C-alpha cells in the first residue's frame, strides 16, 4: 500500500541487520568444535556442531 | 615504476564485486548525485535518474581499482616482511616462552 | 550489533519519507519497536561477554547502557514534538535526524570492541550535540555553551588519542578482549604519570569531575529538552564507560593516581549538594544535581572493587532515568511559563495534581529512596568507600542530608506553598506529559524487582 | 545463541586479534632495522643510476 | 581574458608543476618553478584594480626570491658533488638553502606574510589555485630531497606555521584571509611528519586540497568574500549552509568526517618514532582553527543573522555558477574516514 | 528599529480540541500518536519487556552455580575433603623463584 | 548552447550581430512629461525593443508565470504609501527607492543582453543613471535620512561601474507648473498630493547633475512638451547622430563577451544590492525574512529551478 | 505553458541522456569483463 510501506523499513532492516549478524558468525568457525572445553564427536547427522 | 597496478598484483584474488568498502563506495556515489540535485534546486529523489547512476557507476569503477591497488600494497608490505624476517634470523629470535607456573608477577592488593 | 545499527539507520528513510503530518507518529513507533528488540542483549554469561564480531561485543556493563540509549528516543522525540510545533517540516526532519544519529554513535561507542573505534564514536556524538544545542537551543548563550562543551572535551580527548596510539604501538592491539591478557602493569615513572592522565582525564571533563565541572550547568541551561535528556542521561556516562574499561590497562599507578581526584569528587559532592539548595534556575539545579551524583561513580570507578563497580553501574542507569524525568518535569512548566525560575510558579499541587505525583516520585528516587536502583546504587559505593576508608562515612552521610534537603526544597518551592496569583495560564496536563513521566519512572521501579541485570559485570 | 557458539567464537576473534598484534609489533621491528641498516626494500633512497655512463673510449686516454 | 588564452594560461600553470613532478635534473626543476611562476601572474591579475597589483607584485617578489635561493643551492650542490640529479643534496649549506627557499613558496611560518595579503587581492578562482595547486609542486620537491633535510629546522617551521596560522585566523573576518591562515596552519601539519613518513604528507596535502576546494567553489558559488556577505546565505541556498558546515567542521579535524583522517595518522606515524610532546602540542594548537571555523558555522548556518529587503530579488533567480565537481568534492571532505586504509594508494 | 514580525502568542490546544491529547493539532493525527505511544511503549516494551526479563534463562548462571555449588559440597563432605582450599591453584604446578 | 566561453570560441561574437541600429536608448524627464508616449513611438519607428518602465513588479514579470507576485514579496514597497506618507517610520520611502534601484538594474541588464544577443537595440524609460534624481528629491524633501543616501551611494557605486552607458540620451522637458497642471489632471488620487518643491528637486537634479554629466559621454536630446509630439523629427535627429563618444567606441568582442557573461547571470547582476549594511530601512529580521521566504517556496511552480515543477506541467523530470 | 520565459531545462537534453546512459552501460560491461578476466588469471597463476 502506499500509504503503509514506509512501515517495512525499520522491521526490514532488522531482518537484513539479523542475516548480516549470522553472516558474521561463518566467518568465525575456526575453533568450531575444537576448544577444549566444548570439543566432542559429531553426532550421526550433524554435519556441525553450531552454524 | 610509476605503475598503478604492477602485473604482479595479477597473483592475488580480486575484490569482490560485494565489497562492503565497495558498496560504501557506491553509497558515496549516490549521495553525491542528490546533492547535485539540491544545490541546482531539483526535485531531490527523482530528478535527473539518468544522472543519478553515472554518479554511483563512476563512484564504483573507481572504487573497485583504488581497493584493488589498497590491497595489493599490503600484500607488498607483508611480502617484503616476512622476506626481511627470513634474511635475518639473527634479529628475530625464536622467544623462550614460559608458562605463567614459573612466570614471577608482582601482586599489588586492591584493600 | 548490526540487528540494531541498521534499524536505528533505517529510521532516517523512514522519517524522510513519511507523510507531513505522520513525522512524529513514524519516528516515535519504530524506535520504540527498536527498543524492544535490545532486550535481546541480555543473553550474558557468567564467565564470557557477548562478542558478536571483530568489530562490536556486548557485556553485563554495555548491555544496561545499551538499553537506556535505545529507550531514550522515542521518549525525546515525545518531548521534543510540542516545543517544535511551529517549526518548518524539513527542519523537523532534520531535528530527529540528528537524535538518530546521536543513538547509532551512542550505541556503536557501547559496544566497540577496539578501544581507537570506541574514541572515534566517542567523539562523534559531540557534533549531533552540539547542533542540537546551538541550532534549536532558545537563548543567546546556547552559542557560548556550545563553545563551552566543545572545547571542554576536545581539550581532554586529544591527549587521550595520543595515549591510545601509544599504547597500541607498545602492546600491538587496542581490542579490550586482547587487553584483558596482555595487560601489564604500569611502573612509577613520569612518562606513565602522564600516560594516565592522558587516559583518564577526558572521561573525568564528561562525567563531570569536580573543577571540570562548569561546562555542564551551561549546556544544560540553554539546551532544549531533548538535548538536556540525551546529555544527562547517556552522554554523561560515556565517561564513565570509558573509565571503567580503560582502568584495566593502568594498574597498579591507579592506587596513588586517584587520590587527587577522590578529593575532588568527595568533597566536591557536598560542594555541588549544597550549591544545589541556592540555585535559582531549575534546570540549573538539577544539572548540579547531576554532577553530584556523578562524583559517587568517579569514586567507585576509581578504588576498584566488586561492590563499588557494582554500585557504579546501578547509579549510572538510576541516575540516567532520574534526571532525565527531572528535566521533563521543570520542561513541562516551562512550556507552560517560559521561565526555569524556580520560584516563579508556586503551588502547582493544587492546579496540576497528577503532575505533583510524578514530581514526588521524581524527588524520592532522586535522594534514593529504599529500595529504589537510585539508593541500591548509592549504597553499594558507600559501603565499598567505607572499606576504602573509614572516615568517607562522614561525607557520604552529611551528602545523603544535603541531597534530601534540595530535593524536597525543589518539590517543595515549585508544588506547594501558595499558587502565583498573575499566571493564569497553567492549562491542565497533557496525555502527552503524563505518559512521559510514566515511561520514566516505570521502568525505573520495576528495575527494583530484578537489579541483578543492571549491576553489571562484577555481578 | 548457546554459550558453545559464543565461546568458541570468542576464541576465533581471539586468534584473528592476536595474530595481528603481533605482525604489528614485528613490522615495528622490521622498520626499526630497515631504516637504520637500509639493507631491505623499505627507506630504499636512490642513488643514481649506472647505465648513464658512457664506457666508450674517450677523446683522451686518461680516464 | 580571451577564453582560449586562459586556458592556455591554465594549462601552462600545470605544465610547469608538471615539469617539476617529472623531472630528474635540478635545472628541470628550477625551470618548471619559473614557467609556472610567469604564467600565474596573470590570472592574478585579471581584474586589473590597484590590490590585485599589488597581489602580483608581493607574490612575485617573494617567488622570485625564492627560486633565486633555490638555484643558489642548486650550484652549491653541483660543485660538492658534480652532478644535478634531483635527490639528496649533498651540503648542509645547500640543504637549508633549498629547504628555506620551499619554505618561502609555501609560505610557511615565518615566510608566510605574502600568504594572506596576496589571497586577498586577487579573486577567488585564483586564490583556489594558489593556496591548492600551487602546494604541489614545492611539496614533491619536498618529498625527494628529505633524506638531507635538517630535522630541527624543517620541524621548526612546521610547529611555527602551526601557531601562526591558528592565532592569525582568530583575528580574520575576511574569507579569503581565513582561508589563507587556514592554509598556513595545514602546511605544518604536512612538514612535520614528512622527516618521518612523506606518505602521510602526501595523504593530508591530497585531503587538504579536496577541502580546500570545496569551501573555495562554495564561496564562489555565492560570491562571498566576507564573513556578513557569507551569513546570508540561509536565506538564499539553505542547502549551501549545511554543506559550509559539514565542510568547515571536516578542516576542524572532528571525528567522523574525513579532515580527522590526516590528523589522525600524522599523530601515529609521530608516536611510532617516540614522538609524543610534539604531536600532542600540534593536536592542542589545532583547537585554533577549530575555533574559527565554528565561528563561520556560527554566523552561517547555526544561526540565522539579519537579512535585507533586496535579498527577495535573489529568490526569483537560479544558481547560474559551474559549481564544478562541488557535490563529489563535498563527499569527499567529509565521508571518507571509513575507507582511511585506502592511504595505502600512495604509498 | 528593523523589519521583524512580531512575537506569536503561544496557543492553547485544548481552544479548538477540547479532547486534545497533546500530540497533535490535527485531531486524527493526535489520536493515533497517543495509540502508538501507549501501545508499543506500556503494551509491549514494558509489559513483554517485564515478562521478558522475568524469564531470562539464568542470567549469568547463579542459578546453575548454586547447583554446582550443591554437588561440590556434598561430594566433598562426603570424602573426608576440605569444603575449599586456600589454594586456587595446585603447588606442583607453581616454580617459585629462588 | 548557452552562452560561455565555449559558445564565444565557436564563433558567437557580439561585433558579427550589431549594427549601426544596435542602439541602446534611454528616455528621461520629469513626472506626467510624456516620455511613455515617446519611448514607445521611437521604438516602433526604429524597431526597437521598448522597455516600459521597471516598477515595484518588473522582476515578477521577468519570472515564474510572468505575472506579479503578492506584495510582502517585494517587502511591501508601495509608491501609493510614499505619497500618502512620505516621513512614515517604517521606512518605506528608501525601501522603495532602494527596490526600485535594483529593479532598474536588473532591467539594464536585460536590456543589455538583449542588445548583445540579437544585436536589436532597445528603449528604456529611465535606468540606472538617472534613477538618482529621485533619491536626491527624496533627501532634498526630507523624506528618506542622510545614512539612506550615504547607502544608496554605495550600491550604486559597485554596480554601474560594471554597464556601458546609454547611446543616446533623450530628455523631454516639461516645466514644473505644467507638471502639476498635468497631475491633476491625470485623476490619480495619491500622485495629486506631490509638492511642486519636490517636483522641482527632481527637474534640479536632472539637469544640475544628470544631462551635463551624460553629455560628457552619451548623446544627449532634448526637447520640450510641443516638440516632444512630433515623434517623426524626433527619429530623424536620432539617425542623424554621429556617435563620436562614450565607451561605446572602445569595445570589442573581447569586453563584450566578459560583458555578457555579466549581465546574463542576474544573481551576479544583483550581487551588491543586498551588501551587508544593516540600515534600518531595509534590514529585515531574520524571522520574518525565513518566515517570507517559506512562503515564497510555496507559489506555484517556485519550489524547484523552473523546468522541474511537476505543479505546473513539467515532464520528464527523472530524465533532466 | 506556464513559464513566461523558456526554462533551459525545459525538455531534456536526449544527446546527454544518450550519453549518460552509454557511460553508465559501457564503465558496467568494462569492469565486469574485468573481474572475470582477472578471476581467471588468478586461477591460472595458482593452479585452480
Ligand atoms: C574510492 C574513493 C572514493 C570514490 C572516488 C570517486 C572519485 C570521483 C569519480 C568521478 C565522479 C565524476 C562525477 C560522475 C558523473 C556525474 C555527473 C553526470 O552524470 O554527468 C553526466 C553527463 C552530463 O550530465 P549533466 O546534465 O551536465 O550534469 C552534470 C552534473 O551536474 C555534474 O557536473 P560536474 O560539473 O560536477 O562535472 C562532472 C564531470 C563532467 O561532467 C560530465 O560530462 C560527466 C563525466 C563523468 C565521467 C565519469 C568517469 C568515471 C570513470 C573514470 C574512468 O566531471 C568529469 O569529467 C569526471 C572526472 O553526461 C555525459 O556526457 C556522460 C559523460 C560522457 C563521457
Ligand atoms: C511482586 C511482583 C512479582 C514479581 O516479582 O515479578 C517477577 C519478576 C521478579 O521475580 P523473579 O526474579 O523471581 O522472576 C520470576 C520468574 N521466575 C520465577 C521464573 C524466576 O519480575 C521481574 O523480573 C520484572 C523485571 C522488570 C525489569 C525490566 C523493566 C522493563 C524494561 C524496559 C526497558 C526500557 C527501560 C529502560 C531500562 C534501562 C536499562 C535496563
Ligand atoms: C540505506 C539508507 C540510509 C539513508 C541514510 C544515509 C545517511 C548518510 C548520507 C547523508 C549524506 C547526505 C545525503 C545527501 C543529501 C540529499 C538531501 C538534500 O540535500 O536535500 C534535502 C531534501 C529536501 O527536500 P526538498 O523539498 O526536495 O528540497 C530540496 C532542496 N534543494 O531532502 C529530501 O526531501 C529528499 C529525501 C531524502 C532526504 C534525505 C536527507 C538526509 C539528511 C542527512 C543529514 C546529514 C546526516 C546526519
Ligand atoms: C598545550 C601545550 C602543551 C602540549 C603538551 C606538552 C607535552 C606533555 C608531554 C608529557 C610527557 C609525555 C612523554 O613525552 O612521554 C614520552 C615517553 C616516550 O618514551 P618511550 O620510549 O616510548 O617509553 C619509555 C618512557 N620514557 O613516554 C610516553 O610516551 C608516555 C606518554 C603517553 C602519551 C602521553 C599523552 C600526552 C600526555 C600529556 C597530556 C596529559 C594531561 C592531559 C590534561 C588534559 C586536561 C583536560
Ligand atoms: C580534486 C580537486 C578538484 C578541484 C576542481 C575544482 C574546479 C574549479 C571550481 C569549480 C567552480 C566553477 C569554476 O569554474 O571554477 C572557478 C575557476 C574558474 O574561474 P572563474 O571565475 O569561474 O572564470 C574563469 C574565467 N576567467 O575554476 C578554475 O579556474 C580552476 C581552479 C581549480 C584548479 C585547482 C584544483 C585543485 C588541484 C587539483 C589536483 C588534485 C590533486
Ligand atoms: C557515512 C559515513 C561518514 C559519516 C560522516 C558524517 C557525514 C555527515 C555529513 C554529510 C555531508 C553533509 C550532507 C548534508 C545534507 C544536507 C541536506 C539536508 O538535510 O537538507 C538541508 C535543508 C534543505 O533546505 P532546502 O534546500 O531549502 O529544501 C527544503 C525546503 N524547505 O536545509 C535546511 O533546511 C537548513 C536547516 C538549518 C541547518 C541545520 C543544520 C543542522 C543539521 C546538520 C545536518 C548535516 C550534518 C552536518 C555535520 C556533518
Ligand atoms: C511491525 C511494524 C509496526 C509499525 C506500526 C506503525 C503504526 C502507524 C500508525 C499509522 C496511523 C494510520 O494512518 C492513517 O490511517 C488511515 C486509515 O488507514 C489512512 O486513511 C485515512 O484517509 C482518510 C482520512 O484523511 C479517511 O478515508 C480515513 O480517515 C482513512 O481511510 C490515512 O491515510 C493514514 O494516514
Ligand atoms: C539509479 C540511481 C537512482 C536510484 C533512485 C531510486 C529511488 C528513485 C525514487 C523516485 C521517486 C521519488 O519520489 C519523489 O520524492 C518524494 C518521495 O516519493 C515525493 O514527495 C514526497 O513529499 C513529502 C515528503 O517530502 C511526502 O508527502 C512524501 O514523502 C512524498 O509525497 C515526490 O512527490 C516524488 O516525486
Ligand atoms: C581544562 C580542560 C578544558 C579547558 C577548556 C578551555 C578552552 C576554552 C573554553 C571556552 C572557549 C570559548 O571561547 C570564548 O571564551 C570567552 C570567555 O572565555 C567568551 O566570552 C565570554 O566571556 C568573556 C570574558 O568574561 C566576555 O568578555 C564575553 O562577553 C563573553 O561572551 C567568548 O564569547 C568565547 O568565544
Ligand atoms: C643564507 C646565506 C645565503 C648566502 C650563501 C653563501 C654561499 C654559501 C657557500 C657554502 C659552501 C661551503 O659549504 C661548506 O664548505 C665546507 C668546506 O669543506 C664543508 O666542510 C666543512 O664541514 C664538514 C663537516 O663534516 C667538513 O668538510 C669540514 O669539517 C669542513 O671543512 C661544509 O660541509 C660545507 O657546508
Ligand atoms: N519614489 C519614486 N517614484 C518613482 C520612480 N520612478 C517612477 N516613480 C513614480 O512612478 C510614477 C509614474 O512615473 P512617470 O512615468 O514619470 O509618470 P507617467 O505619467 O505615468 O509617465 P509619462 O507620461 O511619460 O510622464 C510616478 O508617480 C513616479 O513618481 C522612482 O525611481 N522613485
Ligand atoms: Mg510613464
Amino acid at each position: 500500500v502506499r500509504d503503509h510501506w514506509v512501515h517495512v523499513l525499520v522491521p526490514m532492516g532488522f531482518v537484513f541487520g539479523y542475516y548480516l549478524d549470522r553472516k558474521n558468525d561463518e566467518k568465525l568457525t575456526a575453533f568450531r568444535n575444537k576448544s577444549l572445553l566444548y570439543k566432542r564427536e559429531l553426532k550421526p547427522n550433524e554435519e556441525v556442531t553450531w552454524k | 615504476t610509476f605503475q598503478f597496478l604492477p602485473d604482479e598484483a595479477r597473483s592475488l584474488p580480486p575484490p569482490k564485486l560485494t565489497d562492503p568498502r565497495l558498496a560504501f563506495v557506491g553509497f558515496l556515489g549516490y549521495c553525491s548525485g542528490l546533492i547535485d540535485n539540491a544545490i541546482r534546486r531539483r526535485p531531490v529523489l527523482l530528478a535527473g535518474l539518468h544522472r543519478q547512476l553515472l554518479y554511483i557507476t563512476s563512484f564504483v569503477f573507481v572504487g573497485y581499482y583504488l581497493l584493488k591497488r589498497q590491497d595489493y600494497m599490503y600484500a607488498v608490505r607483508d611480502h617484503d616482511m616476512f622476506s626481511y624476517i627470513k634474511s635475518h634470523p639473527e634479529d628475530f629470535p625464536e622467544k623462550d616462552k614460559k608458562t605463567y607456573g614459573e612466570v614471577f608477577e608482582e601482586f599489588h592488593p586492591v584493600r | 550489533m548490526l540487528k540494531y545499527i541498521i534499524p536505528t539507520i533505517m529510521l532516517m528513510p523512514l522519517t524522510w519519507l513519511s507523510k507531513n503530518n505522520m513525522i512524529w507518529v513514524n519516528s516515535t513507533a519504530h524506535s520504540l519497536l527498536i527498543s524492544f528488540t535490545s532486550l535481546l542483549l541480555m543473553n550474558q554469561f557468567g564467565d564470557n561477554s557477548l562478542n558478536f564480531s571483530l568489530l562490536f561485543f556486548s557485556d553485563s556493563l554495555s548491555t544496561p547502557l545499551l538499553i537506556l540509549t535505545m529507550w531514550l528516543l522515542p521518549l525525546m522525540l515525545m518531548a521534543s514534538q510540542h516545543h517544535l510545533s511551529k517549526e518548518n517540516l524539513t527542519r523537523k526532519k532534520l531535528f530527529i535526524t540528528m537524535l538518530i544519529s546521536l543513538q547509532l554513535f551512542l550505541i556503536m561507542t557501547f559496544t566497540a570492541m577496539e578501544l581507537i573505534l570506541f574514541y572515534i564514536l566517542f567523539e562523534a556524538t559531540l557534533v549531533p550535540t552540539l547542533i542540537i544545542i546551538t541550532r534549536w537551543g532558545n537563548q543567546t548563550e546556547r552559542l557560548n555553551a556550545g563553545l563551552y562543551f566543545l572545547f571542554y572535551t576536545l581539550a581532554g580527548s586529544l591527549p587521550l588519542l595520543v595515549a591510545l596510539i601509544y599504547i597500541q604501538n607498545t602492546v600491538g592491539s587496542l581490542n579490550f578482549l586482547m587487553l584483558q591478557y596482555w595487560v601489564q602493569p604500569v611502573h612509577n615513572s613520569w612518562s606513565n604519570v602522564f600516560m594516565w592522565l592522558a587516559c583518564m582525564m577526558a572521561f573525568m571533563v564528561k562525567m563531570p569531575l569536580y573543577g571540570l565541572h562548569l561546562w555542564l550547568p551551561k549546556a544544560h541551561v540553554e539546551a532544549p529538552i531533548a538535548g538536556s535528556m540525551v546529555l544527562a542521561a547517556v552522554l554523561l556516562k560515556l565517561g564513565g564507560y570509558g573509565m571503567l574499561r580503560i582502568t584495566l590497562i593502568l594498574n597498579p599507578m591507579t592506587d596513588f593516581m586517584a587520590y587527587p581526584f577522590i578529593m575532588l569528587s568527595l568533597w566536591g559532592m557536598i560542594m555541588t549538594s549544597s550549591i544545589c539548595l541556592r540555585q535559582t534556575d531549575l534546570k540549573s539545579l538539577i544539572a548540579y544535581s547531576s554532577v553530584s551524583h556523578m562524583a559517587l561513580v568517579i569514586v567507585a570507578i576509581l578504588i576498584q572493587t566488586p561492590w563499588s563497580y557494582m554500585g557504579a553501574t546501578a547509579l549510572m542507569i538510576a541516575h540516567g532515568l532520574t534526571s532525565s524525568m527531572l528535566f521533563c518535569l521543570a520542561n513541562s512548566n516551562y512550556e507552560r511559563i517560559h521561565s526555569r525560575t524556580m520560584i516563579l510558579a508556586r503551588g502547582l499541587q493544587t492546579l496540576l495534581p497528577l503532575m505533583a505525583t510524578w514530581w514526588l516520585l521524581a524527588s524520592l528516587t532522586n535522594l534514593a529512596l529504599p529500595p529504589t536502583i537510585n539508593l541500591i546504587g548509592e549504597l553499594f559505593v558507600v559501603m565499598s568507600t567505607f572499606s576504602w576508608s573509614n572516615i568517607t562515612i562522614i561525607l557520604m552521610g552529611v551528602n545523603m542530608v544535603i541531597t534530601a534537603l534540595y530535593s524536597l526544597y525543589m518539590l517543595i518551592m515549585t508544588q506547594r506553598g501558595k499558587y502565583t496569583y498573575h499566571i493564569n495560564n497553567i492549562s491542565p496536563s497533557f496525555t502527552r506529559e503524563n505518559a512521559l513521566m510514566s515511561l520514566h519512572i516505570l521502568p525505573l521501579l520495576l528495575l527494583t524487582l530484578n537489579p541483578k541485570i543492571i549491576l553489571g559485570p562484577l555481578y | 545463541d548457546g554459550p558453545e557458539k559464543n565461546y568458541e567464537r570468542t576464541m576465533a576473534i581471539l586468534q584473528i586479534e592476536a595474530e595481528k598484534a603481533e605482525l604489528r609489533l614485528k613490522e615495528l621491528e622490521v622498520r626499526r632495522l630497515m631504516r637504520a641498516r637500509g639493507d631491505g626494500p623499505w627507506f630504499h633512497y636512490p642513488t643514481i643510476d649506472k647505465e648513464l655512463i658512457d664506457h666508450s673510449p674517450k677523446a683522451t686516454p686518461d680516464n | 581574458m580571451n577564453p582560449i588564452i586562459f586556458i592556455i594560461i591554465l594549462l601552462t600553470i600545470m605544465l610547469g608543476t608538471i615539469i617539476v613532478m617529472i623531472s630528474s635534473h635540478w635545472l628541470l626543476v628550477w625551470i618548471g618553478f619559473e614557467m609556472n611562476m610567469l604564467a600565474i601572474i596573470p590570472i592574478m591579475m585579471k581584474n586589473h584594480n590597484p590590490r590585485a597589483t599589488e597581489a602580483s607584485t608581493k607574490y612575485f617578489l617573494t617567488q622570485s626570491t625564492a627560486s633565486m635561493l633555490l638555484m643558489m643551492a642548486v650550484i652549491i650542490n653541483l660543485m660538492f658533488s658534480g652532478q644535478w640529479t634531483v635527490m639528496k643534496l649533498f651540503n648542509p649549506m645547500a640543504s637549508m638553502l633549498m629547504t628555506m627557499a620551499l619554505a618561502m613558496k609555501l609560505g610557511m611560518a615565518p615566510f608566510h606574510f605574502w600568504v594572506p595579503e596576496v589571497t586577498q587581492g586577487i579573486p577567488l578562482s585564483s586564490g583556489l589555485i594558489l593556496l591548492t595547486w600551487q602546494k604541489l609542486a614545492p611539496m614533491s620537491v619536498l618529498y625527494q630531497i628529505f633524506p638531507s633535510i635538517n630535522l630541527n629546522l624543517i620541524l621548526t617551521l612546521s610547529v611555527l606555521s602551526i601557531l601562526i596560522g591558528g592565532w592569525g585566523g582568530l583575528n580574520q573576518t575576511q574569507l579569503r584571509k581565513i582561508m589563507a591562515y587556514s592554509s598556513i596552519a595545514h602546511m605544518g601539519w604536512m612538514t612535520a611528519v614528512l622527516p618521518y613518513n612523506p606518505t602521510m604528507t602526501l595523504l593530508n596535502l591530497i585531503i587538504y586540497i579536496i577541502m580546500t576546494s570545496t569551501m573555495f567553489t562554495m564561496f564562489m558559488a555565492n560570491s562571498t568574500t566576507t564573513t556578513l556577505s557569507l551569513s546570508h546565505t540561509w536565506n538564499k541556498t539553505p542547502i549551501m549552509t549545511v554543506l559550509i558546515l559539514a565542510t568547515l567542521l571536516s578542516m576542524g579535524g572532528l571525528p567522523p568526517l574525513s579532515g580527522f583522517m590526516p590528523k589522525w595518522m600524522i599523530i601515529q606515524e609521530m608516536t611510532k618514532n617516540n614522538s609524543i610532546i610534539l604531536p600532542t602540542f600540534m593536536a592542542i594548537t589545532a583547537l585554533l582553527n577549530l575555533y574559527f571555523y565554528m565561528r563561520l558555522t556560527y554566523s552561517t548556518t547555526l544561526t540565522m543573522f539579519p537579512s535585507t529587503n533586496n535579498m527577495k530579488m535573489k529568490w526569483q533567480f537560479p544558481l547560474m555558477k559551474k559549481m564544478t565537481f562541488l557535490p563529489t568534492m563535498v563527499v569527499l571532505s567529509t565521508m571518507m574516514l571509513p575507507l582511511t586504509p585506502m592511504l595505502s594508494v600512495l604509498e | 528599529r528593523w523589519q521583524e514580525d512580531p512575537e506569536p502568542e503561544d496557543e492553547n490546544l485544548y481552544e479548538k480540541n477540547p479532547d486534545s491529547h497533546g500530540y497533535d493539532k490535527d485531531p486524527a493525527v493526535d489520536i493515533w500518536n497517543m495509540r502508538v505511544v501507549f501501545f508499543f511503549g506500556f503494551s509491549i516494551v514494558l509489559v513483554l519487556g517485564s515478562t521478558f526479563v522475568a524469564y531470562l534463562p539464568d542470567y549469568r548462571m547463579q542459578e546453575w552455580a548454586r547447583r554446582e555449588a550443591e554437588r561440590l559440597v556434598k561430594y566433598r563432605e562426603a570424602h573426608g575433603l576440605p569444603i575449599m582450599e586456600s589454594n586456587c591453584f595446585d603447588p606442583s604446578k607453581i616454580q617459585l623463584p629462588e | 548552447l548557452q552562452y560561455g566561453p565555449l559558445a564565444y570560441i565557436l564563433g558567437e561574437k557580439a561585433t558579427k550581430k550589431m549594427t549601426e541600429k544596435s542602439k541602446l536608448i534611454t528616455v528621461d524627464g520629469n513626472i506626467c512629461s510624456g516620455k511613455s508616449k515617446l519611448a514607445k513611438e521611437i521604438a516602433e519607428k526604429l524597431g526597437l525593443k521598448h522597455f516600459p518602465e521597471a516598477g515595484i513588479h518588473y522582476v515578477d514579470s521577468t519570472t515564474g508565470d510572468g505575472k506579479p507576485l503578492p506584495v510582502q514579496f517585494s517587502g511591501n514597497c508601495s509608491l501609493e504609501k510614499f505619497y500618502d506618507d512620505p516621513k512614515s517610520n517604517d521606512g518605506n520611502s528608501y525601501r522603495l527607492q532602494a527596490w526600485l534601484y535594483a529593479s532598474r538594474l536588473l532591467q539594464y541588464a536585460d536590456a543589455l543582453e538583449h542588445l548583445l544577443s540579437t544585436g536589436q537595440g532597445v528603449v528604456l524609460e529611465r535606468s540606472i543613471y538617472s534613477d538618482f534624481v529621485f533619491l536626491e528629491a527624496m533627501y532634498r524633501q526630507g523624506f528618506i535620512r542622510k545614512q539612506c543616501v550615504d547607502h544608496y551611494n554605495q550600491v550604486k557605486k559597485v554596480t554601474i561601474c560594471e554597464y556601458l552607458p546609454p547611446h543616446v540620451v533623450v530628455y523631454v522637458d516639461v516645466p514644473v507648473p505644467e507638471v502639476q497642471s498635468r497631475i491633476q489632471k491625470k485623476g490619480n488620487p495619491h500622485e495629486m498630493k506631490i509638492t511642486s518643491a519636490y517636483l522641482q528637486d527632481i527637474e534640479n537634479a536632472y539637469k544640475g547633475t544628470f544631462l551635463p554629466e551624460m553629455s560628457e559621454k552619451c548623446e544627449v536630446l532634448q526637447y520640450s512638451a510641443w516638440e516632444a509630439q512630433d515623434a517623426e523629427k524626433v527619429v530623424e535627429d536620432i539617425e542623424y547622430l554621429k556617435y563620436d563618444k562614450g565607451p561605446w567606441l572602445d569595445q570589442n568582442d573581447r569586453k563584450l563577451h566578459k560583458l555578457r557573461m555579466l549581465v546574463q547571470d542576474k544573481l551576479e547582476v544583483l550581487n551588491y544590492t543586498s551588501i551587508p549594511v544593516f540600515l534600518p530601512e531595509v534590514t529585515v529580521g531574520a524571522h520574518q525574512s525565513d518566515q517570507v521566504f517559506q512562503e515564497f517556496t510555496e507559489l506555484p511552480g517556485r519550489k524547484y529551478r523552473a523546468g522541474y515543477n511537476e505543479d505546473v506541467g513539467d515532464k520528464w523530470i527523472w530524465l533532466k | 505553458k506556464f513559464y513566461i520565459q523558456e526554462p533551459p531545462h525545459g525538455s531534456p537534453n536526449w544527446l546527454k541522456v544518450g550519453l549518460t546512459l552509454g557511460t553508465s552501460v559501457f564503465l558496467w560491461i568494462y569492469l565486469i569483463k574485468q573481474h572475470n578476466e582477472d578471476v581467471l588469471e588468478y586461477k591460472r597463476r595458482n593452479g585452480l
